């Protein structure tokens, strides 16, 4: 198999409901205040392989 | 600071510490924890650190 064909996401302070589908592939930004006071900054990708 | 072969200790105890003011500051390279969710610092107690 593909060494980096599967990923497991990295996510939180969205605690699903049961049987909830989380397709969301968006970089995890906040671009306000509870991110190194800045917007671009924590933007955690958060997808890992 | 002291070398790495050298590093120092310190105990600390009967403190009332906010960490979330220190969480949010961008003086950092890097603040990544383990196992424990940083933002629900506030809301546990401790022996000692």
């Amino acid at each position: 198999g593909g060494n980096y064909n599967y990923l497991y996401r990295l996510f939180r302070k969205s605690n699903l409901k049961p049987f909830e589908r989380d397709i969301s592939t968006e970089i995890y930004q906040a671009g306000s205040t509870p991110c190194n006071g800045v917007e671009g900054f924590n933007c955690y990708f958060p997808l890992q392989s | 600071f002291a070398s790495v072969y050298a590093w120092n200790r310190k105990r600390i105890s009967n403190c009332v510490a906010d960490y979330s003011v220190l969480y949010n500051s961008a003086s950092f390279s890097t603040f990544k924890c383990y196992g424990v969710s940083p933002t629900k610092l506030n809301d546990l107690c401790f022996t000692n650190v």
